[PDB]
């Protein structure tokens, strides 16, 4: 009996700032107890101000990103402008739902800037249920990442703390930390961490080394 | 068993220059009786009848769809259908549904509309025809009916003897079937008349 | 009133004028020739320069329809290009089904029957193009076929299509092509094109040359530029 | 091809449908056919256009068709077209009986066929059927009924009407002689002979069918040659 | 394919300075039976691209037919454009994903090796449309037995010469012969460089069985 | 199937087949509609002896709350009427409300319009007057024609001599004329008597607020004449 | 004799030529684009006092931010209006944003030329003015039966468009306010109309950056006159 | 007369009148010019209310200029866009320009041979850049296509073609600025003697070695006109 | 999930929790389960999140088209019927939807329950979701047609709160809406942790 799905691992994370958005992923591609490659990013640039993270079944990740890239150009041709972060999120909802009865085995997070230049994060289930988030972890180690973010970014369960705005510097340190911690416990997360920072200036990337085991 | 869902029994029997056809009257759904006057024998001409046992919905559908085709045939050809031709027409209707069949196994009883020669047959649910010179049975108590018919039937029975034989065969057969009975109707077809009787029967 | 509007209409004398009118479109085109020699087939085309703005190589009239099959065309070029696609698809399908390279004769027959299908109906019009198919292999040797708008297909030692067809044939008949190599033939093809070229009426032309033979290992290829230029110079000096 | 298309389903500049009108011309050259409603039944009277000596007469009728248990019809126009339409009428009647398990009311049968005829005048680019039909019948809604349909798919109910040859002359005679609400079958028969006498007399040249009710059941019968020869003799006395 | 029939085992690949080398044994297994012992599981696609296939051999022959015709089609045009290794890999990904999505997979795992624009290409495509690039690849049991040795060498020395990559591949083929019960001691090696695609074979490995006295 | 373009543009921007369809309407019997205060009235001219009057009627109910009159090809009319009847039921099914008079008008009009722009078909050769009441009890009268144009009217006429009847209604349609139910019916009869030269050859029907269509007897029409 | 997809020796599609002529049978519509918004004004052209003026709808809402004035064969326009309405809602559904005036015009014009040999047998005999507000500000577009569309500062369509366009080019300036534009188009409509302009025989609608598509009420029209 | 209504009817002289009539449609369009150097391909167009669009984006490496029926132009532009998307989807690389033009010719030929169909009444100038460098192609209602050093189509384009022939020997070696000015000068030849190129009537499209196909309109064309 | 709605004198109250789960994992505590179909119509999300969001967004699309075509706002009965007809075609294909369509039309306050099983029923009060049984208890004990506006708010808020207490799959915040004659309003959003402080 042929199965059309396999789990390929990967952890994705996005954080929305005042004037920035971060999308981060590990670079490991796995199957079973094996590693396919140590250099497989899960982040894809869509426009100058929008990045998408995708994890799950790698077959579906590849297909979906190629579909999105095509749809962006189609939209630009008929509407004479680039798609907004919000429009991409809305569109992806319909793309995912078009396969409601044979789903894309994919967890998606969109990170970028809204129309006011503010950070925007959108998270999706495999059939296109979605909402805007302040921050979100997806994929293999998401149950490991999410609680610390709730605590450190959301200030959950903390008394007598001033709810300061989140600086890029603190956000960058949090991203590195959660991934290093995930790399300790989740067998699927490791090798390297790829961080994409989206600001008005553009998208810049940073890479940090993770455990190779 | 799909054929036992509604229950039911029909038989036909050949006499000298006459035929008979009989049916139980129960309409039930598994154990539950619903009505006691369900029609299972339908006229297909002055001297030609079809009786259908099996799934009640299919009994009705086949009766109605066969009448459709027979009415068109009679209008086109300007004559009454011969019994053997009706059997073929029925066989054709049933076999069209070879891969999703009607759950009914009919019996035909009649006289040839010109020779008045007796004819009886039965068909399976996919329309394999079977012509006999004695009797045919169809329903959930086929074995009980075979036992009575084999024991009681004689050749060249007069209308009165034929009536008693098919009556006793049906009554005593259905009384050994939980899902058949609640009454018996009998039609005697002769050259000059049809005689229709309901029998005094157990109502359990 | 007229008997010449539809390919599904015979005239009282049993002609199909729409096919004849399509053949006229070929007769108005400039000349292409094919010559079958000892060890292959050579094609040459008088390609008229309609504008100096066009690139050298624009509106090719020589096509590869399979790795071993070349095609030379005359007539309405859009129709010719679509026939090149038909031929390509036919060669492709043959390999898929039968598992070897299509014999030239079979390809000619198949494409010709496609051409013919367009001569029967009011729903479609005949192709306004004639073409030559050329091939070489060790087993089959050199083969040259020509198909016209009616769908007729024959094999030739030498062939010409276009407006100077009769004048080209006269020159071709002077050759003992059976005994000659492709190297010699390219020069003769260049020569014949320069002879039949009406210099007064049509002003500027490019010579287009291709070949398939033992020297190309049964692959249809353009004649190398250096050999083409040598042939042009030979043809020019011969016309003295 | 637009060249060869005769465009059978278009309007003329006056808003006329030429093929329909030419079809009605065809019918006017067909055998005379009339129907008469009475209190105790309906009848059809037709001129036989098959009056050759070497004909066999193999059917019970030539121009009168049974449609179902409660209905018959007669036709004027192209015979072959009539065969198509009468077959279709039988199918519609049976389709209704299958669905409702009751006979189709007469007007419902007429409407259903007229919808087919109308379709041929509006789309499909085909020639219409060159047939007018007279329908006789009984139903539980309106009892004894007589209908007429023409090639466009128009129909109407009549107490008496005529189609085919000399139908204008026949409709005149009917207006004069037809006693509305007082007609029996015997007097309707008489009037039918009288009308066919003028518009056309022999028993071989006419065909008469009657529709009556007996014991809650419809009887459709084609009169035998003896009954028709006796009706012809009864008129000539008048 | 719902059910693979005749199948091939591991395919290996490694990038080196100026090209790529792939290897596959010449066996088609029918279950446990070594049935067809002289079949090629490597394909020259064009002058810059080669392809090796694990899994169903009938499905491989189909891809050879389709892809072979595709390259012929392109060469007919003679327009100076040619399918890059990356383009073949992309096409293959789409084809495999497409067949998977119809619940009618081509039952193959494939290694594409190429050299174009002074760049080595090595890509993986499986029957589900999972595709990626890596400095070394190994399908099947090769993933467990060969890939650890390949990645071990590439860790200490990322850039290999052609002879070093060839020695490393021969060592891995020896390991697979020792430890994979569907392998065979008869293999081909294909190399792509600036000069084009060469296919060498049949090749054999020398074996050591000293441990039989231990 | 047959795909010939039947309705096409001519020089000057004319759609000849539609104009010819409109000629078919003018050959039709006169039909008059008047919208009153709390009543809507339709009246039609009739063409005979020996004919059954019931069978050949030019006033037809589409739903319980909507009815229409027509002029032109009677066969085409039957097709449009039955299409509208189906649509009235589809609406009750999907929205659980009866159709508005405007909704069904819009449907009939768009059907007619489609037959002016579809291959292999000629236009419908009828105009229709559509009457009834809305949910809020507002009386309505609409007209459709072969082109698929529709408009609401206080009063209107279609068919033979529609132009004369229209000019009569323009001078006669006042508050005094539609003040009662009796005067509303009268105005329709007067409008018809202007072109029917008759009074015994007219069919008339009335529709009141949520009371369904009532066709008047010949004895009741003889009282007004 | 000749097909619907025939070219003239001058390289024009006959049917499209004839469809453009049919626009000249239509009543006059005017659109003006200002920095404060866009206004649309149309002559109703009442043909009878018995006809209800409010049942003549020549300005329609496409979405909250887009209106549409039409001229020509009005029945043809209904199918185009529906396509525009559906398309704006399709865009909202997919992208969760408003569709630009240009994009809507583009989508509608895709229908044109899609005729030939029960598909469309002929072009649509209508011209459209699309007026709305998006992120590019207020915008007016014109589309004709050929499927050509273009942005316009001020445009007139219909029978008296040539004269009205002359008037527009004289009065229009880029810094002109919306209140001026409303008055301008009403003055121009007044002079090109056959009947005397009043509050019942014209339609007027605006779309502003501030507020949604607004159809002027009877009382609002009286104020402007 | 009887030979000029159907695209399936050959005339006795071996011509198809419907195709020729379709070619007249492009002559009625406004002038457009295309030319190339060794690094760039440029489109320049005169625009005939806002001025009507003439230059359309197809892919990052391909743009087109149109002359003739606007509706046919968009139908063909959509086909072209789709072919480019398909190529990138399947092969993850741009569709070679010459391959796209072949696809256009094959597509536009089909209706020239089938009854009740008509030719595309549009001519295209196609500017592209691929592995074989910059390209200018021209497509015709006849479904024929041409590989051009430079070209002009539309009304009074004959005088633009005359300019181009005169100057084409220096096109290959021009930088981008000089190449655009050459295109503007050629287009200016089409204008009546009094009329001039303005920022309202000129549209420019450029694709090259390190530049995605970009369209310049209105204020964006000012830098190019200033140098003239 | 716990959602409820009830008609009363002053319109229809709609309330929901905000928790979404993937198995036992809490994926979100800030889901908007009250869906704004149009300014006069609300829907609710229970069952499959994508299924409700997609199909009700499709309803919003159809309702807007209807308004444009008919020049009148759609009734609650007709809107709920549209949705029921939409999903019926997909019975047995594994759609998971339980929704309440809430509005105010010509018939006054309107409230329909519609699900993917094919149910469509009008009613005075409904509760839908894993937590519905717990909300029914509280709502049924407190509900009256002649309830005051502030009393209606308190009851809806409390009923959802009590559901979040007992039902593992309900929690986060309680979101409350009020459908009035001139449209709906967002009344409040209270974190369950804040409500705990208040109620004890
Ligand atoms: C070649 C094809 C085309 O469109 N033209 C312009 C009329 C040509 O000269
Ligand atoms: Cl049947
Ligand atoms: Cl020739
Ligand atoms: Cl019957
Ligand atoms: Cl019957
Ligand atoms: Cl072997
Ligand atoms: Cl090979
Ligand atoms: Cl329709
Ligand atoms: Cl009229
Ligand atoms: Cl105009
Ligand atoms: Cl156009
Ligand atoms: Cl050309
Ligand atoms: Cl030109
Ligand atoms: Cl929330
Ligand atoms: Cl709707
Ligand atoms: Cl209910
Ligand atoms: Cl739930
Ligand atoms: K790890
Ligand atoms: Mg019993
Ligand atoms: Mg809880």
């Amino acid at each position: 009996r042929f199965s059309p799905y396999v789990f390929n691992g990967g952890t994705i994370l996005a954080i929305a700032g005042e004037d920035f958005a971060i999308v981060a992923s590990d670079t490991r591609l796995s199957e079973g107890f094996s590693i396919h490659t140590r250099d497989s990013p899960k982040c894809y640039k869509l426009t100058d101000k929008t990045v998408i993270g995708c994890s799950g079944f790698h077959g579906d990740c590849l297909t979906l990103t190629k579909i999105i890239e095509a749809r962006l150009k189609m939209y630009k041709h008929s509407n004479n402008k680039a798609m907004t972060t919000g429009a991409i999120a809305a569109m992806l909802s319909t793309i995912l739902y078009s396969r409601r009865f044979f789903p894309y085995y994919v967890y998606n997070i969109i990170g970028g800037l809204d129309e006011e230049g503010k950070g925007a994060v959108y998270s999706f289930d495999p059939v296109g249920s979605y909402q805007r988030d302040s921050f979100k972890a997806g994929g293999s180690a998401s149950a490991m990442l999410q609680p610390l973010l709730d605590n450190q970014v959301g200030f959950k369960n903390m008394q007598n703390v001033e709810h300061v705005p989140l600086s890029l510097d603190r956000a960058m340190r949090l991203v590195k930390d959660v991934f290093i911690s995930a790399a300790e416990r989740d067998v699927y997360t490791g090798d390297a961490l790829r961080i994409c920072i989206v600001t008005k200036e553009g998208i810049r990337e940073e890479t940090v080394s993770l455990r190779k085991d | 068993s799909i054929m036992s869902y509604n229950g039911g029994a029909v038989m036909a029997m050949k006499g000298k220059n006459c035929v008979a056809i009989a049916a139980d009257r129960r309409f039930g759904i598994q154990a539950q009786m619903v009505t006691t006057d369900f029609q299972k024998i339908f006229p297909m001409g002055d001297r030609l009848y079809i009786g259908l046992a099996g799934l009640a919905t299919d009994v009705q559908t086949v009766a109605q769809r066969l009448k459709f085709r027979l009415n068109l045939y009679e209008l086109k050809e300007g004559r009454q259908i011969k019994p053997y031709t009706l059997m073929s027409m029925v066989a054709n209707l049933l076999y069209e549904k070879r891969f999703g069949p009607y759950y009914t196994e009919p019996v035909i009883a009649g006289l040839d509309p010109k020779t008045f020669k007796p004819f009886i047959c039965s068909l399976d649910l996919i329309g394999c025809p079977m012509v006999t010179d004695d009797f045919v049975v169809s329903g959930t108590c086929a074995e009980q009916m075979y036992g009575m018919c084999e024991s009681l039937w004689e050749p060249n029975m007069d209308p009165d003897h034929l009536f008693e034989t098919i009556s006793q065969a049906m009554l005593n057969a259905v009384d050994r079937d939980a899902v058949s009975g609640m009454g018996v109707i009998v039609h005697i077809i002769e050259k000059d008349k049809i005689t229709t009787r309901t029998l005094k029967a157990r109502m359990d | 009133t007229g008997y010449d509007l539809s390919a599904s209409t015979f005239s009282p004398d049993g002609r199909v004028f729409q096919v004849e009118y399509a053949m006229k479109a070929v007769e108005n085109s400039s000349t292409a020739i094919g010559i079958r020699c000892k060890d292959g087939v050579v094609f040459g085309v008088e390609k008229l320069v309609l504008s100096k703005l066009y690139e050298e190589g624009s509106n090719k009239r020589l096509f590869n329809v399979d790795r071993h099959v070349g095609m030379a065309v005359a007539g309405l070029l859009a129709d010719a290009r679509s026939l090149a696609d038909i031929a390509r698809e036919e060669a492709s399908n043959f390999r898929s089904n039968f598992g070897y390279n299509i014999p030239l004769k079979h390809l000619a027959d198949r494409v010709a029957m496609y051409v013919h299908a367009y001569t029967l109906y009011s729903a479609v019009r005949p192709f306004g193009c004639s073409f030559m198919l050329g091939s070489y292999s060790v087993n089959d040797g050199a083969q040259l076929y020509m198909i016209d708008p009616s769908g007729v297909s024959y094999g030739y030692w030498g062939c010409a299509i276009g407006k100077a067809r009769q004048a080209a044939k006269t020159e071709i008949e002077k050759l003992q092509m059976k005994e000659m190599t492709c190297r010699d033939i390219v020069k003769e093809v260049a020569k014949i094109i320069y002879i039949v070229h009406d210099e007064v009426k049509d002003k500027a032309f490019e010579l287009e040359l291709s070949w398939v033979g033992e020297l190309t290992n049964g692959r249809h290829e353009i004649v190398p530029k250096d050999i083409r230029e040598e042939a042009e110079k030979y043809a020019k000096e011969s016309l003295k | 091809s637009r060249r060869y298309d005769s465009r059978t389903t278009i309007f003329s500049p006056e808003g006329r449908l030429y093929q329909v009108e030419y079809a009605m011309e065809a019918i006017g050259h067909a055998g005379t056919c009339l129907g008469i409603l009475a209190n105790d039944g309906v009848l059809l009277a037709a001129e036989r256009r098959n009056i050759h000596k070497l004909l066999d007469e193999v059917f019970f009728s030539e121009k009168i068709y049974k449609l179902n248990e409660d209905m018959a019809c007669s036709v004027a126009g192209i015979t072959s077209d009539a065969n198509v339409l009468t077959n279709e009428l039988r199918l519609i009647a049976q389709r209704y009986l299958l669905q409702y398990q009751e006979p189709i009311p007469c007007e419902q049968l007429v409407t259903a066929l007229c919808d087919i005829k109308q379709a041929y005048t509006q789309f499909g680019g085909k020639r219409p059927f060159g047939v007018s039909l007279l329908y006789i019948g009984w139903d539980k809604h309106y009892g004894f009924q007589l209908y007429q349909s023409d090639p466009s798919g128009n129909y109407g109910g009549w107490k008496a009407t005529c189609i085919g040859n000399n139908s204008a002359a026949a409709v005149s005679m009917l207006k004069q002689d037809y006693k509305e609400g007082e007609m029996t079958l015997k007097s309707a028969l008489a009037l039918a002979i009288k009308v066919l006498n003028k518009t056309m007399l022999s028993a071989e040249k006419v065909e008469i069918a009657t529709l009556t009710r007996e014991n809650g059941k419809t009887v459709i019968r084609v009169l035998k040659q003896k009954e028709v020869e006796q009706l012809i003799k009864k008129h000539e006395e008048e | 394919t719902q059910n693979p029939m005749v199948t091939g085992t591991s395919v290996l690949g490694v990038k080196f300075e100026g090209g790529v080398v792939i290897a596959a044994d010449m066996l088609g297994s029918y279950g446990s039976l070594a049935r067809f012992r002289n079949i090629s599981r490597i394909m020259r696609v064009n002058n810059s691209t080669m392809l090796g296939a694990s899994g169903d051999y009938a499905d491989f022959q189909y891809l050879k037919q389709v892809l072979g015709q595709m390259v012929i089609d392109e060469e007919l045009l003679g327009d100076g454009h040619s399918y890059s290794p990356r383009a073949i890999h992309s096409w293959l990904t789409r084809a495999m994903y497409s067949r998977r999505s119809k619940m009618n997979p081509l039952w193959n795992t494939m290694v594409i090796g190429g050299y174009a624009d002074g760049e080595s290409f090595l890509g993986y495509v499986d029957m589900l449309g999972v595709a990626y690039e890596a400095p070394s690849l190994a399908t099947g049991y090769g993933a467990y037995l060969a890939q650890p040795l390949l990645r071990e060498v590439l860790e200490k020395q990322p850039v290999l010469s052609q002879t070093e990559a060839r020695d490393l591949v021969e060592r891995c083929m020896r390991v697979l012969y020792y430890r994979d019960a569907r392998s065979y001691n008869r293999f081909q090696i294909a190399t792509v460089t600036e000069k084009g695609v060469e296919i060498e074979g049949p090749l054999s490995t020398e074996t050591n069985w000293d441990i039989a006295h231990m | 199937s047959y795909d010939r373009a039947i309705t096409v543009f001519s020089p000057d921007g004319h759609l000849f087949q539609v104009e010819y369809a409109q000629e078919a309407v003018k050959k039709g019997s006169t039909a008059v509609g008047v919208r009153g205060r709390d009543i809507v009235v339709l009246g039609v001219e009739k063409k005979a002896k020996l004919q059954d009057e019931r069978t050949v009627r030019k006033i037809c109910a589409l739903d319980d709350n909507v009815c229409m009159a027509f002029a032109g090809l009677t066969a085409d009319a039957r097709i449009v009427i039955n299409r509208a009847r189906v649509e009235c039921q589809s609406h009750r099914l999907t929205v659980e409300d009866p159709v508005t008079v405007e909704y069904i008008t819009r449907y009939i009009a768009s059907l007619k319009q489609r037959y002016t722009q579809s291959n292999g078909r000629r236009p419908f050769g009828i105009s229709a007057l559509i009457v009834g009441f809305d949910f809020d009890g507002t009386p309505r009268l609409y007209q459709t024609d072969p082109s698929g144009t529709y408009h609401a009217w206080k009063a209107n006429a279609i068919g033979r001599g529609a132009k004369s009847v229209r000019e009569f209604l323009e001078k006669n349609y006042t508050d005094e004329a539609i003040e009662t139910d009796d005067l509303t019916i009268k105005l329709v009869i007067k409008a018809l008597l202007e072109v029917v030269q008759g009074g015994k050859n007219i069919e008339l029907a009335v529709m009141r607020r949520d009371q369904s269509l009532k066709i008047l007897n010949p004895e009741e029409i003889e009282k007004y004449v | 004799d000749r097909g619907v997809n025939t070219f003239s020796p001058e390289g024009r599609l006959f049917q499209v030529e004839y469809a453009i002529e049919a626009i000249k049978l239509g009543s006059t519509a005017i659109g003006i684009q200002t920095s404060e918004g866009v206004c649309l004004a149309v002559e109703k052209r009442i043909t009878s006092p018995l006809m209800e003026p409010s049942s003549i709808e020549k300005i329609v809402e496409i979405d909250a931010h887009i209106g549409c004035a039409m001229s020509g064969l009005i029945a043809d326009a209904k199918t185009l209006i529906d396509k525009a309405r559906v398309e704006t809602q399709n865009h909202w559904f997919t992208y969760n944003e408003t569709m630009t005036v240009e994009s809507v015009t583009q989508a509608v014009s895709n229908l044109a030329l899609q005729f030939g040999e029960g598909a469309m047998s002929r072009p649509f005999g209508v011209a459209l003015l699309f007026g709305g507000v998006d992120e590019k500000g207020p915008q007016l577009f014109h589309m004709d039966p050929s499927g050509t569309f273009v942005q316009c500062d001020a445009r007139a369509i219909g029978s008296a468009s040539e004269g009205a366009q002359s008037s527009l080019q004289e009065v229009y300036h880029k810094s002109m306010t919306l209140k001026e534009a409303i008055k301008s188009s009403l003055i121009i409509l007044k002079q090109v109309m056959e009947e005397k302009l009043n509050a019942t025989n014209i339609e007027l609608a605006t779309v502003q950056p501030g507020q949604n598509f607004h159809m002027f009420t009877k009382e609002e029209l009286e104020e402007v006159i | 007369n009887q030979y000029d209504n159907d695209v399936t009817v050959w005339s006795p002289q071996g011509r198809i009148h419907q195709i020729e009539y379709a070619m007249e449609a492009v002559k009625q369009g406004s002038a457009t010019v295309g030319l190339k150097s060794k690094t760039h391909a440029v489109l320049v167009a005169l625009k005939r209310a806002a001025h009507q669009k003439k230059i359309l984006h197809v892919d990052n490496h391909i743009g087109i200029s149109i002359a003739g029926l606007t509706a046919d132009a968009r139908l063909l532009c959509n086909f072209m866009r789709q072919e480019c998307l398909d190529s990138r989807f399947v092969f993850d690389r741009p569709l070679p320009v010459s391959r796209l033009v072949s696809l256009i010719g094959s597509k536009t030929q089909i209706p020239t041979q089938r009854y009740g169909r008509r030719p595309y009444g549009v001519g295209l100038l196609i500017a592209g850049y691929d592995d074989m460098g910059p390209h200018i192609f021209q497509t015709c209602p006849s479904a024929n296509y041409f590989d051009c050093r430079a070209m002009s189509i539309g009304a009074r384009s004959q005088s633009a073609r005359t300019y181009l022939e005169r100057h084409m020997s220096e096109f290959m070696e021009c930088n981008l600025n000089e190449l655009v000015k050459h295109g503007l000068r050629a287009l200016r030849e089409t204008l009546p003697a009094e009329q001039d190129l303005t920022t309202k009537n000129v549209s420019i499209g450029i694709v090259g070695k390190d530049l995605e196909f970009t369209i310049y309109d209105d204020d964006d064309v000012s830098p190019f006109l200033e140098g003239l | 999930t716990t959602t409820l709605a009830f008609k009363f004198r002053h319109g229809v109250i709609v309330a929901a929790d905000s928790r979404a789960t993937a198995g036992a994992y809490i994926a979100s505590q800030t889901v908007k389960k009250v869906i704004e179909i149009n300014p006069y119509l609300l829907g609710t999300m229970a069952g499959g999140a994508a299924d409700c969001s997609f199909w009700e967004r499709l309803l919003a699309r159809q309702c807007r088209i209807y308004e444009l075509r008919n020049k009148e706002r759609i009734s609650v009965a007709a809107a709920s019927k549209l949705l029921a007809n939409m999903v019926y075609q997909y019975k047995g294909m594994g759609l998971s939807m339980g929704t309440m369509i809430c509005g105010w039309d010509k018939r006054g306050p309107g409230l329909y329950y519609v699900d993917s099983e094919g149910n469509r029923i009008s009613g005075a009060t409904f509760s839908v979701g894993s937590g519905s049984v717990y909300a029914y208890g509280v709502m049924d004990r407190g509900y009256s047609y002649d309830l005051e506006v502030e009393q209606a708010y308190d009851l809806a808020r409390r009923a959802i709160y009590q559901a979040t207490y007992r039902d593992a799959y309900s929690g986060g915040a309680v979101n409350l809406y009020h459908v009035r004659e001139d449209g709906w309003i967002r009344v409040s959003s209270d974190n369950v942790a804040d409500l705990h402080e208040k109620y004890s």
